[PDB]
RNA sequence: CCAUGAUAAGGAUUAUAAAUUGAAAGUGUUAAUAUCAUAAUCAAAAUUUAUUAUUUAUAUUAAAUAUGUAUGUGUAGAUAAAAUAAGAAAUUAAAAAGGUAUUGUUGCCCACCAAUUUUUAUAAUAAAAAUAACGUGCAGUAAUUAAUAUAUUUAUAAAAAUAUAUUUUUUUUUUUU
RNA sequence: UAUACAAUUAUCAUAUUAAAUUGUUAAGUGCUGAUUUAACCAAUAAAAAUAUAAAUAAUUUUUAUUUGUUUUUAAACACCAUUAGGUA
């Protein structure tokens, strides 16, 4: 009776609790695509509409 | 979908013998030697005088299971079914006649009692004695000979 | 299916030339086409 | 409703069972198996042998499969042809095993002949249990009694597999937890 | 796959597994297109290899080490030859060239029904009846056709030295004198 | 451990892997070995003395000479002796399928022997040819001469019914099992006892043990134990009262191939103290081709 | 081992070891022990236990012999009975398309060469008995309609 | 080493084919015919 | 197999000649490759190599 | 290239040549050990059993008289080739002739319609057992469909050989013990055995080496 | 590694033994090996196989298709009933060819291998029947232990070993012989293979 | 603040034997990106924070100053540890079976929504095609009640449900009981 | 811009020599009542069983015409409703 997305999330969490990268490295992982730690930066120049800090 | 694991490396079942056919090697080596700049090997130097047989086409190309391509590997008994039945009946009636010729290994340079029994049976058949009576008479003759041998042994 | 048919091997050049025994050029050389125009100047 | 339908023989206030029962009944002409139970033959064993027969004959499978749910003619033909092909392939596989077991039996017989050669025919018969010590008839009678009791062949029927009622019953003839297409 | 690349020599389409064999006696060289005899792939090929190949009694191509079609006779005529020579292996008393064989797809067809063990369209003309009803109904006080002598044609050929007449000369197993060209 | 099940003791290495094999177990008591060996020798000597007193511990050799058996040799050299030896040889030269002594073969031949202990012109080939029927008799494989009517009547295997037997229907379904009892005329003696009727349906072990042998056994046993006084009072009212502890003749009729069948038959056998079962029948409507059943998920 | 290009999932079932289709041996002694332990009696039937153990002492050696014979059979099967995942499977209906194509060809040729792989229309359960006059009761061929 | 294992040779008494030979190794149709001179693509001509 | 190669990870030489190395999980030898037999340390013809 | 029986790659055989036994036992032949041997003498030319169905299609049965008698009026012969529940055997199990199956189905339909045969089951299943072939466990059949009926005979023969070996080894042990006792404990046992082997050990009368006793 | 080297040096010549055994046994009717024609055929083919100039499959085909005698089948009808000839002459010729040709330094090794590879195979199912694909070298082959006439055909080496829960961590804690010694950089806590933390007492 | 790298914890199958029951896949401090930065114990000090074995009812505060709190039927839920000089003993590991993804499920892909625009057309037309980021979804991709074909039907959209026919659905042994 | 398919086997609409069509049987309590289902559920509920032997391969199918929507007792049953039924 549960919905598909909730079932998937619960199953993933249960597998995580109950239970590779170096063996197999894909192009995205090598070039830092999938990695959420790497994030692009913006141009240093300040905008005009943004609220002033502090 | 399901595919056999070794289907990719499966050998071609129709053309995996043409590579190893002796005639292909013979022709290629003949051309190579005839070019004049190749030292002939000993197998070529010998088999040029004795080329292989011509009519040994493999079953892959013949596609006929009842074809006896290889004379060496041919296995077809020369005995007719009537002869097979006759000798089987004689051996079943008497184990002495069957085993006497062979024993541990077939001695091919000595006379066979089963062959002599079959010859006498054929002689009786053409004389006019039918199957059962001829078999009984020839077996009784063999037993008379064996009795003579045993009497000599006892003496 | 959308592709056309392709021969397994070539067609023998001798047979291809031999089948041309009644081509239009051969007919013209034999003079079968009757002339009704002016032709060349 | 057919007699094999899911809602057949239902017990309800408004539901009255069709047909006459007792003596000459609705099943009087439709009873497939009738056995006269006799003393020293338990009815539990009679039922066990009947169930083993109808299971090993792959007949209860078809009965349940056609009765509980509706399956298209294409599906039934597909399943039956798959079963036939698998059975034929298994017979082909088992023929090789039978041949190799016959060869192993020949090897065992050859080893027995080796033992006969190295011990003597009479010694091998005695080891096989020849009644060479049966001075009186009672000595051989004891072994005759033993083999007479051993000859008695009890029913070789075994316990039938249980039926598993999976959710929504994708397959109704399912008797094992193994998943099937 | 080889079928995807080469299609002039291989057909992977179902219903066309019969092939393009020209060595049959049928009205067309397309075995999958002919409608005389239908291949039973599941049981055929016991002694003829593949299922699509023609039967042993319907072959028109012969190997070097394979026996040809035996002559039907329907020994008496070998008195002049070796007395111990038994029956000639190339002489058969019961040999039918167009002898239909039982095939499930054509004779025992079950695709219309649910393919249950109890049903299936069957014709009994393919195989001679084994029932004891046959001889009992066809039992007569008078003798049979060979005694009554109702046949006037006899053998199709006028005179056969092997069958009709006594056989003289020497036997020729391999076709040597029968396959030769006159120089005169 | 780290939120994981503890592995079984088999996975762990040997608990006593660091002790010598002679320690586990210790074989102490070496000093008694010589004493017990000497005691054994002494008592064996005493038993040997007893056996020698009973009989004789003497052996001797007979110095046989070869010239003495010339009478036997002359007797064997005779024509009659050779003839009988050759007759035996011919008799045993036939094909023999007995490799070694077989207990099965010996038992069969002895059984046949004990069963035995307990118990002009020859027709010609032309005659056989003209007798066409005799050829069929040769390979008839059909009963010849007098034939028992028990193999011809079509009701011999069929049950023999009486007006007194009570027919007990045991229906087993996928999720239910119930037993009912009717008389010969078809009157329903007691109300039907289903799994839902008795409460087993829809409880613990739901959807799995509803049709199990356990629930079927329980419902059938309860139905029988409730029916028995009802059957007694029904017969008493009908005017044919039950006898003093009479066995009630029961005809079991079971339908359904589910699990609620073995439990039912076991309950019947457990209540067979009074329910004397006379006939057993199983009934099942095998589908050939009928109306469309409700569609499955597939 | 892969017979006809399909690997053998289990070879223990062929032997019968640890399976339903086992071999019955010393059934008389087993029955005697079962009856003795079922009856109330006076003491545990260690004598029947000794008899059964003496009967089945060689069962371990027999099982070892059959296991080594099964290993030798597996070796021979790999040697020459199979193809090691080389040939196409022959255990499913869609691997025998040619046979069913021949069946369809026979039916099509029977029905004037018009309908290929077509089945007669479904009819009611009592179609031949409840349909009125003027309506076809017995189903016809897909070409006959 | 593979080329030396699969090396072949031809009879040069004729110095060219005397009949058209048409084959196909991997679907590529190849035709070799007698001609007055070596007329073919650069690579196949160098091979010849 | 150990039944052939013996349960040895080093040549059977007295531990006096072997030193436990540093930064490497193996034992090394101070006199590299020059292995004195057991009888070298013991007096000539010594019972159980005793002094 | 496969065989038709079970897809074999080679021809089934045990011995192909008339002299391979002599080649294998050449040393024994020279030493004269095989003057009266039996294993070589009888199994030199042994060949595998012809394990195949001579009539796989199914046109062998029933008998012609059974064809004649297979009518609607007699349910006894109909029940012979009909299951216990009244269904027809599949061709995989019981391959009847096509004439046999069409006769059986038409006769069953006629008998059911008239009332001579029940719609389910057979009233002659027990009486048709004699006509039905019986696969005796005691007598082995080379062409059995099942492999258990062959493995049981293989086990029987192996157990017989093991019985021979066990009987002879125990007889040897008994005779050796008797001879040692007759010669005497002191006289028979050697000095080494009396000094070292004459103690309790895992091989010589040990205590129970197992727990939970 | 020393035993591996010794095994390789001993078995370097096994291919010729395999081919000679196949020629001796598989060929049903090779004819009369004593005849100099057949002897020369066999000797030349064996020399070619030993030199490597011809592969075993083609050499076997040459041997079985070489010219022996006109009307060979008709002549064999007189002698062989079933077409199977005695193997004594074949084995004698196969030993004589290797005795004459300096194949191996020890003359008796050739004869012993030829005899043993036959007597060991004689007790196997279908002893002289070989599938065409696996009979000789091919793209798809068999395991060295499962080859037909291999020197390592029969073995019962240990193939099941018990493993404890700490095995994947203590794979290198036993008496392992290290191809590369563990260092502190790789293994944080490991004393070495020569240490024993629970020593006994010895006199 | 941010200002590249590097050691940890985490036991599930190479076993007795002359032997060890702790892993490489990474843990605050360590070696290239800068662009207001004085945050550092030398005593006597300020719980709100996941990752910690405390002493239970005969005798009780002396040396650097050193714990005043919670007696309540060994008592809910939830949860921790050990088969190694300790003491524990018969039911257990050991099958098959997949990419439309290549950026490889954090993936391709689907219509609708939204935005630009092209072609046929001049009729208040219709149809078709191109497009990297939006919105609604998750339809398909062994893909979460299988998929394919035709017919009907519903409609925010992929589609969904039925009737019939198929498997480019991954598969599990009955030769007359 | 002009400049050489195939014809030995090609999966979306090119069917054309083929034996069909029709059988008249089965099932009939009301009784003190919990059947089916993952769950809800609706109202008498049991049922329809017969085949083969026989119709030429052709020279104008150039030619009629034909391919699972086919209308009524039950069992199945798609839109829609939501306490839950309709509908091939
Ligand atoms: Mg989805």
């Amino acid at each position: 009776l549960t919905n598909r997305w909730h079932r998937e999330e619960a199953a993933k969490k249960m597998l995580d609790q109950l239970r590779r990268r170096f063996e197999y490295q894909k192009m995205g992982d090598v070039l830092e695509i999938n990695n959420a730690k790497v994030q692009p930066k913006g141009f240093p120049t300040l905008t005009r509409g943004i609220k002033p800090g502090c | 979908y399901k595919m056999p694991k070794n289907m990719g490396v499966a050998p071609r079942f129709d053309t995996w013998n043409e590579k190893y056919e002796p005639w292909e090697h013979m022709k290629r080596m003949g051309r190579l030697v005839g070019t004049g700049f190749y030292i002939p090997p000993e197998w070529y130097n010998h088999f040029r005088m004795f080329p292989p047989i011509n009519h040994n086409f493999q079953q892959e190309k013949t596609l006929n299971p009842h074809n006896a391509s290889e004379p060496t590997q041919d296995d077809t008994s020369t005995l007719s079914p009537e002869r097979v039945a006759l000798r089987d009946e004689l051996a079943r009636k008497s184990r002495l006649v069957a085993s006497e010729g062979m024993r541990y290994y077939n001695i091919f340079w000595v006379r066979k009692p089963l062959d002599t029994m079959e010859k006498e049976y054929y002689e009786l058949k053409r004389r006019g004695v039918d199957h059962g009576e001829a078999i009984r008479k020839v077996l009784q003759g063999f037993y008379s000979g064996l009795a003579v041998k045993k009497r000599v042994a006892a003496i | 299916r959308s592709g056309k048919a392709r021969a397994f091997v070539f067609r023998d050049p001798s047979l291809r030339m031999m089948r041309a025994g009644s081509g239009y050029q051969q007919l013209r050389r034999m003079g079968m086409p009757m002339q009704v125009g002016m032709g060349w100047r | 409703y057919m007699m094999y339908h899911r809602k057949a023989m239902g017990t309800m206030k408004y539901s009255k069972w069709k047909g006459a029962h007792g003596g000459i009944s609705h099943f009087y002409g439709r009873t497939p198996m009738v056995e006269e139970v006799r003393p020293n033959e338990p009815i539990t064993l009679v039922d066990r042998r009947i169930m083993h027969y109808v299971h090993h004959s792959r007949l209860r499978h078809f009965q349940l499969f056609r009765s509980y749910q509706e399956k298209s003619n294409s599906t039934e033909c597909k399943l039956r042809e798959g079963e036939m092909l698998r059975r034929r392939w298994h017979r082909r596989l088992q023929k090789s095993f039978i041949a190799f077991m016959q060869f192993k039996t020949m090897k065992v017989l050859e080893d027995q002949a080796r033992l006969v050669n190295t011990y003597g025919q009479a010694a091998v018969n005695a080891a096989l249990g020849d009644p060479w010590n049966a001075t009186d008839n009672v000595a051989r009678e004891r072994k005759s009694a033993a083999v007479r009791r051993q000859v008695r062949a009890l029913p070789m029927v075994n316990v039938v597999p249980k039926h598993v009622a999976t959710m929504k019953q994708i397959h109704n003839d399912r008797f094992n937890y193994r998943w099937r297409v | 796959p080889i079928e995807f690349r080469f299609y002039q020599r291989y057909a992977n389409h179902p219903n066309r597994q019969s092939g393009i064999q020209f060595l049959t006696h049928y009205n067309t060289h397309q075995r999958f297109r002919v409608n005389k005899d239908y291949i039973d792939y599941m049981h055929w090929g016991k002694e003829q290899g593949q299922a699509r190949l023609p039967h042993r009694h319907q072959r028109v191509a012969f190997d070097f080490n394979d026996q040809l079609h035996p002559t039907r006779i329907g020994y008496a005529w070998f008195a002049s030859q070796d007395p111990t020579f038994g029956h000639h292996p190339d002489l058969s008393s019961s040999f039918d060239p167009n002898y239909r064989v039982f095939s499930h797809p054509e004779h025992w067809n079950k695709m219309f029904t649910k393919r249950r063990p109890g049903e299936g369209d069957i014709d009994l003309s393919v195989l001679p009846s084994r029932s004891l009803l046959g001889p009992l109904m066809a039992h007569s006080d008078t003798k049979g056709i060979p005694y009554f002598k109702v046949d006037n044609r006899g053998h199709s050929n006028g005179r056969v030295p092997g069958v009709n007449a006594p056989f003289f000369g020497e036997f020729d197993q391999k076709m040597m004198q029968a396959m030769s060209r006159p120089l005169n | 451990r780290r939120g994981k099940p503890r592995p079984r003791a088999g996975m762990f290495p040997d608990k006593y892997r660091r002790v010598p094999m002679l320690l586990k177990p210790q074989q102490g008591g070496q000093q008694y070995f010589n004493h017990f060996l000497i005691r054994s020798t002494n008592d064996r000597l005493t038993q040997q003395d007893v056996d020698n007193a009973s009989g004789q511990a003497h052996s001797f050799i007979s110095p046989q000479l070869p010239q003495m058996d010339w009478r036997n040799m002359s007797a064997r050299s005779s024509e009659e002796s050779i003839r009988e030896e050759m007759r035996q040889l011919a008799e045993n030269d036939v094909m023999q399928h007995q490799r070694v002594f077989n207990e099965r073969m010996w038992y069969e031949k002895e059984e046949e022997h004990r069963m035995k202990a307990r118990s002009p012109r020859v027709l010609g080939g032309d005659y056989f040819k003209t007798r066409f029927g005799y050829s069929l008799v040769k390979n008839s494989e059909m009963t010849q001469g007098p034939v028992d009517y028990s193999q011809l009547d079509m009701w011999g295997e069929m049950p023999r019914y009486t007006s007194d037997m009570v027919f007990l229907y045991l229906v087993s379904r996928r999720r239910n099992t119930y037993a009912v009892a009717y008389t010969y005329e078809g009157k329903r003696i007691l109300n039907t006892y289903t799994a839902g009727n008795r409460g087993l349906k829809g409880g613990d072990r739901g959807f799995r043990s509803e049709g199990s042998t356990d629930n079927g056994h329980q419902v059938t046993s309860m139905y029988l134990n409730d029916l028995l006084p009802k059957l007694r009072e029904m017969r008493a009212s009908e005017g044919r009262p039950m006898g003093r502890g009479e066995k009630v003749e029961l005809v079991v009729r079971v339908m359904g191939f589910y699990n609620g069948r073995q439990g039912a038959v076991r309950a019947v056998q457990d209540r067979a103290n009074e329910f004397h079962v006379r006939y057993f029948e199983d009934i099942t409507p095998f589908p050939l081709n009928g109306p469309k059943m409700p569609r499955g998920v597939f | 081992p892969s017979h006809s290009g399909s690997p053998v999932f289990t070879q223990a079932k062929l032997i019968g070891l640890s399976g339903e289709e086992q071999l019955t041996m010393c059934q008389s002694e087993t029955m005697a022990l079962r009856l003795c332990m079922a009856k109330a009696g006076k003491e545990t039937c260690e004598r029947e236990s000794r008899a059964l153990d003496s009967c089945l002492g060689r069962v371990g050696h027999l099982r070892r012999a059959m296991s080594e014979a099964c290993w030798e059979f597996n070796d021979w099967f790999i040697q020459n009975v199979s193809d090691n995942h080389t040939k196409p499977f022959q255990h499913r209906p869609h691997d025998w398309r040619h046979f069913y194509a021949q069946e369809k060809l026979v039916r099509e040729r029977q029905q004037n060469g018009h309908a290929y792989g077509r089945r007669p229309k479904q009819f009611s359960f009592g179609a031949r008995y409840v349909k009125t006059d003027g309506y076809g009761k017995r189903p016809r061929l897909p070409y006959n309609k | 080493r593979e080329a030396f294992s699969n090396i072949i040779a031809v009879d040069l008494e004729q110095e060219g084919p005397m009949y058209p030979v048409r084959v196909n190794a991997d679907g590529v149709r190849v035709l070799l015919y007698p001609a007055r001179r070596i007329v073919a693509n650069f690579r196949v001509a160098d091979i010849l | 197999p150990m039944s052939i190669r013996g349960p040895l990870v080093r040549p059977d030489v007295p531990e006096d000649q072997y030193v436990d190395s540093w930064y490497i999980c193996t034992s090394m030898t101070h006199h590299m490759g020059d292995y004195r037999p057991w009888s070298a340390s013991a007096p000539p013809n010594a019972f159980r190599f005793r002094p | 290239r496969e065989g038709w029986l079970f897809g074999q790659q080679v021809q089934l055989h045990y011995h192909r040549f008339p002299d391979e036994q002599l080649i294998t036992n050449l040393s024994r032949w020279r030493t004269g050990e095989t003057v009266g041997d039996i294993a070589m003498q009888q199994f030199r030319n042994a060949q595998p059993f012809d394990i195949e169905d001579k009539d796989p299609q199914g046109v062998q049965r029933p008998s012609p008289e059974v064809y004649m008698k297979l009518n609607y009026k007699n349910p006894a012969t109909i029940s012979r080739f009909l299951t216990r529940t009244g269904h027809m055997y599949p061709a995989d199990i019981l391959p009847l002739n096509p004439e046999a199956v069409v006769k059986l189905r038409v006769a069953k339909a006629q008998a059911i319609r008239i009332g001579l045969y029940p719609r389910f089951g057979n009233p002659f299943w027990f009486r048709s057992q004699k006509f039905r072939p019986k696969a005796y466990q005691e007598n082995y059949d080379p062409t059995t469909y099942s492999t258990k009926r062959t493995v049981e005979h293989f086990a029987y023969n192996w157990v017989q050989t093991d019985r021979i070996r066990r009987y002879f080894r125990e007889l040897e042990a008994v005779h050796t013990s008797g001879s040692a006792s007759a010669r005497g404990s002191g006289g028979g046992t050697t000095a080494e055995h009396k000094q070292q082997d004459q103690f309790y050990s895992p091989e010589n009368q040990p205590i129970s080496l197992h727990r939970n006793n | 590694r020393r035993f591996k080297k010794v095994y390789d040096v001993l078995s370097e010549n096994d291919d010729m033994f395999i081919w000679l055994c196949h020629t001796a046994m598989s060929v049903l009717n090779p004819g009369d090996m004593r005849s100099r024609l057949i002897y020369n055929h066999l000797r030349i083919l064996a020399e070619s196989v030993a030199s490597g100039e011809m592969t075993q499959r083609t050499a076997f085909r040459f041997f079985e298709s070489a010219v022996r005698s006109p009307a060979y089948r008709e002549i064999a009808k007189r002698q062989l009933e079933g077409g199977a000839a005695t193997r004594l002459a074949g084995i004698s010729a196969a030993a004589d060819v290797m005795r004459r040709m300096g194949l191996t330094r020890r003359p008796m090794s050739s004869y012993f291998e030829l005899y043993q590879r036959i007597v060991e195979r004689s007790e196997a199912m279908t002893p002289w029947g070989f599938p065409p694909l696996f009979q000789f070298e091919e793209r798809l082959s068999l395991e060295p232990r499962l080859k037909f006439f291999s020197r390592a055909s029969q073995q019962s080496l240990e193939r099941r070993r018990r493993g404890h829960v700490m095995t994947p961590h203590t794979t290198l804690h036993g008496r392992r012989i290290f191809w590369i010694p563990p260092t502190w950089n790789r293994a944080g806590r490991f004393l070495g293979p020569h240490v024993t933390l629970y020593p006994g007492m010895t006199p």
